[PDB]
RNA sequence: UGGGAGAGGGUGGUGGAAUUCCCGGAGUAGCGGUGAAAUGCGCAGAUACCGGGAGGAACGCCGAUGGCGAAGGCAGCCACCUGGUCCACCCGUGACGCUGAGGCGCGAAAGCGUGGGGAGCAAACCGGAUUAGAUACCCGGGUAGUCCACGCCCUAAACGAUGCGCGCUAGGUCUCUGGGUCUCCUGGGGGCCGAAGCUAACGCGUUAAGCGCGCCGCCUGGGGAGUACGGCCGCAAGGCUGAAACUCAAAGGAAUUGACGGGGGCCCGCACAAGCGGUGGAGCAUGUGGUUUAAUUCGAAGCAACGCGAAGAACCUUAC
C-alpha cells in the first residue's frame, strides 16, 4: 500500500500499456488495451489507451496510490489520451516527463522504418 | 533572439565554460540550431565539437527528458 | 445533396393536439399518402391510452418519445480493409427520425390484430420506457457504446 | 613566407544513447503484430518498470541547399602521422606548361579467401496472413552478409547522364571560406534566376550546354548483344576487349493536343449517404436469348436492345 509513485505510459500504435510503479520503480501494477478487454487494432485506439490508463489508475488507488510521476515512453497515437485518463483518475499528475528513448543513433532499424 | 547574442565575450573553445555553453544545449540537452544561436558555420562548428567534448567531459548532458 | 443542406420542411401542426411532432407521428403511420386513416389510427390509440393508463394522450406520447429518442449511433465507414461502424451523436432531427420510426416499427410488430391497440400498446411501453422501440434505442446506443474506441474515426 | 577552413585519409584510443542478451527486484494474462488478422512469444511469469553487467554495431542534437576529396566517397569526440586546397606578401626559379594512347595506382555496394567477431538488420530459407494462386508486397522468425585484419574482386543511374586545361563574354541573388581600406571591394568554392549566345526542345548560361584553342575517349540505325569466339585478368562469380549471321522500316530524343491514372486540387449529379417504395422470391402479361417445326419473317445487343420498331398479328395486316 502507496499513495506516491510513478506510472509509466507505454504508448505504441498497436497497443498502449500503463504500469503503475513505486517511487522505488518496482511496478506496482500495470495494464495494457488487451487487458481492458480489446484485440488487434482496438489495442492502439486512443479511446483504449485511455480506458488502460484508468484500470491502471484504479489499481493504484487500488493501494492508495494518491498521486504519481507521468512517465512517458512511447509515440503512438494513444499516449496523449492517456494523459488525461491519469488526470481525471483522482490521481494528482505530477510529473509529465517524455523518456521515449530515441538512440543516438544507434543499431539499424527494421526495414518497417526505412 | 539568438542565443550568442544574449552573451559578451566568450570563448567557443573553452569546453570548461559549462555555464555559458549550458546556454546552447536544447531543454532536452540537444544542441541548438544555428538559428537558435545565430553562431557562424565556424562558429557553430566551434560550438558543437566543443560542446561534444563537455558531454564526454560530463559537463553538459548528452540528452534531457521533456516535462510537459 | 451537395449544395445546400436541403432544409427540414414544416409541417403543420395536427387540428387535435395542435402539434407538428404528432402530425410528424402521423405520417410514419401514413401509407400511399392515407393520411385519414392513418390520423385516425391514431387518435384511436389517443382514445385507448386516453382509457388504459388515462392520462394526457399528448404527455404520454412525447414521454414515450423521449425514452426512445437515441443520441448515440454507429456509422458504417469502410476505412482501410475494415467496414467499421463509428459511434456518432445524433441532431435533434435525425433523433426524433430514428425515434418516430422505431415507435412505428416496433408497433408494427406487436400481436394485437388492430393498428391502433398497437400504437397503444407501443405508447404506453415506450412512455414507459420498454418494448423493442426502447430495445433498439437500448440496443442501437449500447451498440454505439460498444465501438466508442472508433470515435475518432468520426467525420 | 605568414596564415585559414575542412566528415580529406591512416593509426591508436575513447563517450554516451539505443537495441539485444544475462542477472537481481517488482508484477500479471497478455504482449506483439496488421488494413484486419494470423503466425509467434508469454502462466515454465512475458511486455510494461528499476538497478547491475556483457557484447556488437552506428554516431541523434549540431546537420545545412554546408564543408572536404580526383573519383569512389567522407560525420560521436581525442591524439599522432599524412595529403589536397584557398588567401595575403610579390620574395625566389624563369615556360620548368596542358593533355595524355598504353602502364601504374585508387575505385561504393554486392561478392570471394582466410581468420576474427557477430548487438540490430537481414538475402537465401521457414512459418502466418493476402490471394484464384503469392515462390512477393505485410507480419513472425531466420542463416550467409552486414563489422575487423589482411588478400582478392574492379562493376554501378561509378550521373552534373556534361573528360581536362586555359582565355573571353551582362548582371542579380543566396551561401560557405580568406584579404582588405569593412557602406564596399578583393579572392576561392557551392546553389538559384537570368543578358548575349547556344540549344530540336527541354534548358545551359562566368560552376556554359556560349565564343575559341590544345589533348584524350567515344558514336555511326534497332535488335541480334555487351552476347559468340578468341585473348587477358580473376579462386569464383565474372570482368576487359568485343563480332558476325539473321531481322526489322524503324528504334529514338524533345515537346503539342488529347485520353488515361487504383496522381492532386477543386466542384457537381437520387452517384453515395438519410429515407420511402420497389425488382430478384410466386403466378400471370409482355419482350427477348436459345431451342425446337413448314416457319417460328425481320430488325434493335450495355448504359444508349429487350411493354422497343409494333399506338392493336384470327384472315388482312405479313415481310415467313
Amino acid at each position: 500500500q502507496v499513495a506516491s509513485g510513478r506510472a509509466y505510459i507505454h504508448a505504441s500504435y498497436n497497443n498502449t500499456i500503463v504500469t503503475i510503479t513505486d517511487p522505488d520503480g518496482n511496478p506496482i501494477t500495470w495494464s495494457s488495451g488487451g487487458v481492458i478487454g480489446y484485440k488487434g487494432s482496438r489495442k492502439g485506439t486512443p479511446y483504449a489507451a485511455q480506458l488502460a490508463a484508468l484500470d491502471a489508475a484504479k489499481k493504484a488507488m487500488a493501494y492508495g496510490m494518491q498521486s504519481v510521476d507521468v512517465i512517458v515512453r512511447g509515440t503512438g497515437a494513444g499516449r496523449e489520451q492517456a494523459i488525461r485518463a491519469l488526470q481525471a483518475s483522482g490521481l494528482q499528475v505530477k510529473s509529465i516527463v517524455d523518456d521515449t528513448p530515441v538512440p543516438h543513433n544507434g543499431c539499424r532499424p527494421k526495414k518497417k522504418f526505412r | 533572439a539568438k542565443v550568442k547574442a544574449t552573451l559578451g565575450e566568450f570563448d567557443l573553445r573553452d569546453y570548461r565554460n559549462v555555464e555559458v555553453l549550458k546556454r546552447f544545449l536544447s531543454e532536452t540537452g540537444k544542441i541548438l540550431p544555428r538559428r537558435r544561436t545565430g553562431l557562424s558555420a565556424k562558429e557553430q562548428r566551434i560550438l558543437a565539437k566543443t560542446i561534444k567534448r563537455a558531454r564526454i567531459l560530463g559537463l553538459l548532458p548528452f540528452t534531457e527528458k521533456l516535462v510537459r | 445533396a451537395r449544395r445546400r443542406r436541403a432544409e427540414v420542411r414544416q409541417l403543420q401542426p395536427d387540428l387535435v393536439y395542435g402539434d407538428v411532432l404528432v402530425t410528424a407521428f402521423i405520417n410514419k403511420i401514413m401509407r400511399d399518402g392515407k393520411k385519414n386513416l392513418a390520423a385516425r389510427i391514431f387518435y384511436d390509440a389517443c382514445k385507448i391510452i386516453q382509457e388504459k393508463t388515462g392520462q394526457e394522450p399528448l404527455k404520454v406520447f412525447k414521454q414515450a418519445v423521449e425514452n426512445v429518442k437515441p443520441r448515440m449511433e454507429v456509422r458504417s465507414r469502410r476505412v482501410g480493409g475494415a467496414n467499421y461502424q463509428v459511434p456518432m451523436e445524433v441532431s435533434p432531427r435525425r433523433q426524433q427520425s430514428l425515434a418516430l420510426r422505431w415507435l412505428v416499427q416496433a408497433a408494427n410488430q406487436r400481436p394485437e390484430r388492430r393498428a391502433a391497440v398497437r400504437i397503444a400498446h407501443e405508447l404506453m411501453d415506450a412512455a414507459e420506457g420498454k418494448g423493442g422501440a426502447v430495445k433498439k434505442k437500448e440496443d442501437v446506443e449500447r451498440m454505439a457504446e460498444a465501438n466508442r474506441a472508433y470515435a475518432h474515426y468520426r467525420w
